């Protein structure tokens, strides 16, 4: 159901146990250049012009690797320096993500958009983008950029984009996988901006099959696709360990209007945290009780401390 | 807590049993022969320390303390009320992020709170690459205090309205007041020092006090004690013939003004800091009246004949003007 998922995201946000897994589907609500616009540019220096053909995946994977081998690694770096020196804003989604108070934010993004939103509030996040930053870290809140980042160069070595980088991810980056997997078993993971077929999601669902039955909590997958989910695909992925809140099954919108679906779930989480749905007058005799039933173990409470009880 | 650092430049060692490393430091200061035994990678770490204490005022230890000559100079345009210099400093071009921290404090002092909130806001985008964070943490504090300053206005411009200034007027637009309550309503000033790296903690542990009132707590406790023993030496008719018993209240006063106006903190416009300054200087004048109308009846003092008196300098006229009301001066003029 939607409603029990509403609870478990909220009362894990109040415990320091909420971690998002931010994808490329909310970096482009803030309008950052997608990867398919790069591979169209790589298709035009090697070949003439992209005769699209709906992009069978065998070209969609190799074309960054082919221009890497032929032209030289120098050209692979400056095209990234062309397309990604853009200085884009922050969407309301980033503000709603951090107002949901994360312990960590894991992200597959090579932009700097989520860190700048984390710098603008009263909390510091240790950015790990490379392999060296795991030991030389600061303060146990981690913005874990698992795909690399251009925070130390627009070269192509820092970020994983090619196909020599997907199958050598466990060799080149051993400590960024171990720290990614430790956050997943400990914390409560919500995915933001993926599409249920991904190299970052299906490589997670193969590791989760290697675990025991109840040795992990099931991650939440906030799904924002225009066509709503079918029940059997909701059966197959709930059986693999994803609790999917579908955004198309709570509101209705056009097939090109994304922010309404991305915010109809994030307003449903925050306004569950910032309590706006309380009626029937027996829901007030258990919101107040849950804040005061700890305080029955004390004989007297100062009246200046009861304002901190009720937030 | 290895050495008491008193407000007269002396050092008293307490809560230490290992190597006395401030005693060996002032032996390095007095002699030159104990220099040139210093490594060149350590000697350049000495001229910075020697300039640190000659700027701040830690002169010597307690034993080798002679004169206590200590003047004061608060070098800040906001302490002096140079308004037309500040306008020409905001119209000037930006140079660094340190020159914008010193800028946003000047717009706040000029009542340009809409534009000073925006200027502290740009420093929060930029100061992570500064690798220091002290410009970051002090701008997070100062921006939150400008925010709390534009809430007590709009509950008094839109609240009182008529009797304050003409009719119901709006110094801030309805768009701005609505938007700043959105960008900073999840802020907690009690967790601003905790949500920072462990390199900024334990290297700036003296700045957790700026989040709340406990940077005034050690001075409020020393006012309330030194008040009670001046009042009780005045209700006894006792006249000490050495140093003044409220020279602590004068020196500890001017540390709090040279900390907050130099480091550009908007905690100079509080009520609780304004109230510390007037209680400190009411005591200095109530004792100054007590000491100029004394009588020894011994044809003057023989050994204490060259005693100096409390007199109003420039810095005492400014501290009565900013920090007293008129009823505070009315009491001080009838007493």
């Amino acid at each position: 159901n939607v409603v029990e998922c509403i609870k478990e995201i909220t009362e894990s946000s109040r415990n320091g146990k909420l971690v998002f897994f931010v994808g490329a589907g909310v970096s482009t609500l803030s309008d950052y250049p997608q990867w398919w616009r790069l591979v169209d540019k790589y298709h035009e220096e090697l070949y003439g012009s992209p005769k699209k053909g709906n992009y069978s995946s065998d070209e969609y994977l190799r074309i960054p690797q082919i221009f890497y081998n032929v032209k030289g690694e120098m050209a692979f770096d400056g095209i990234l320096k062309d397309f990604f020196q853009v200085d884009k804003p922050t969407n309301p989604i980033h503000d709603k993500i951090l107002a949901m108070n994360p312990a960590h934010v894991i992200t597959t993004n090579y932009d700097n958009l989520i860190d700048t939103a984390c710098w603008k509030r009263g909390k510091y996040f240790s950015v790990i983008s490379a392999e060296e930053d795991v030991a030389n870290a600061t303060s146990s809140r981690y913005l874990l950029k698992v795909a690399g980042d251009f925070r130390k160069g627009f070269k192509g070595e820092n970020v994983v984009l090619k196909e020599d980088d997907y199958l050598n991810y466990d060799q080149n980056y051993p400590l960024i996988s171990n720290l990614m997997k430790t956050i997943i078993a400990t914390h409560t993971i919500v995915f933001i901006g993926y599409g249920l077929g991904d190299y970052n999601i299906n490589m997670l669902l193969n590791w989760v099959r290697k675990l025991q039955k109840d040795s992990f909590h099931k991650p939440f997958f906030i799904r924002t696709d225009p066509s709503p989910i079918e029940n059997e695909t909701l059966i197959y992925y709930e059986n693999k360990g994803l609790r999917i809140i579908d955004a198309a099954s709570l509101i209705d919108s056009n097939e090109y209007d994304y922010l309404e679906r991305y915010s109809a779930v994030m307003d449903l989480l925050i306004e569950s945290q910032e309590n706006k749905f309380i009626t029937k007058d027996d829901e007030v005799i258990d919101y107040i009780y849950g804040k005061i039933s700890p305080l029955f173990a004390l004989q007297y409470i100062r009246k200046i401390d009861l304002k901190h009880v009720f937030e | 807590y290895d050495y008491h650092f008193e407000v007269n430049g002396t050092v008293v060692r307490h809560k230490n049993k290992g190597f006395g490393y401030m005693e060996r430091f002032f032996e390095l200061k007095e002699s030159c022969d104990e220099r040139s035994k210093l490594s060149k990678k350590q000697y350049e770490r000495f001229n910075a320390l020697f300039n640190f204490f000659e700027k701040n005022g830690v002169i010597c230890m307690a034993k080798d303390a002679g004169t206590l000559n200590t003047s004061i100079e608060i070098n800040s345009l906001a302490y002096h009320g140079k308004y037309d210099v500040m306008k020409k400093f905001i119209e000037e071009q930006s140079v660094s992020i340190e020159d914008d921290y010193k800028k946003a404090f000047f717009l706040a002092c000029l009542g340009r709170w809409e534009e000073s909130y925006d200027l502290y806001s740009n420093i929060i985008l930029n100061s992570i690459d500064e690798s220091n964070g002290c410009v970051y943490y002090l701008s997070q504090i100062n921006r939150y205090r400008i925010y709390q300053s534009i809430t007590q206005a709009v509950t008094q411009f839109n609240g009182l309205g008529l009797l304050t200034f003409g009719r119901h007027y709006k110094p801030f637009t309805d768009e701005f007041l609505a938007r700043i309550e959105r960008e900073m309503t999840n802020f907690n000033i009690d967790d601003l020092f905790n949500g920072m790296p462990f390199e900024f903690q334990k290297k700036y542990k003296i700045l957790e006090f700026l989040s709340d009132n406990q940077f005034l707590y050690d001075d409020t406790v020393k006012l309330f004690e030194l008040t009670n023993k001046v009042r009780s030496e005045m209700s006894e008719g006792s006249y000490s013939f050495g140093m003044s018993s409220d020279i602590v209240v004068l020196l500890r006063l001017y540390d709090n003004l040279r900390f907050l106006y130099e480091n550009c903190l908007w905690s100079v416009s509080f009520h609780e800091f304004h109230q510390y300054i007037r209680n400190s200087m009411s005591l200095l004048i109530e004792k100054a009246e007590y000491e100029r109308t004394r009588d020894i009846d011994e044809l003057g003092f023989s050994f204490f004949g060259k005693k100096s008196g409390f007199f109003m300098e420039y810095y005492d006229f400014v501290n009565i003007s900013r920090h007293f009301k008129i009823d505070d001066i009315k009491n001080l003029e009838r007493s």
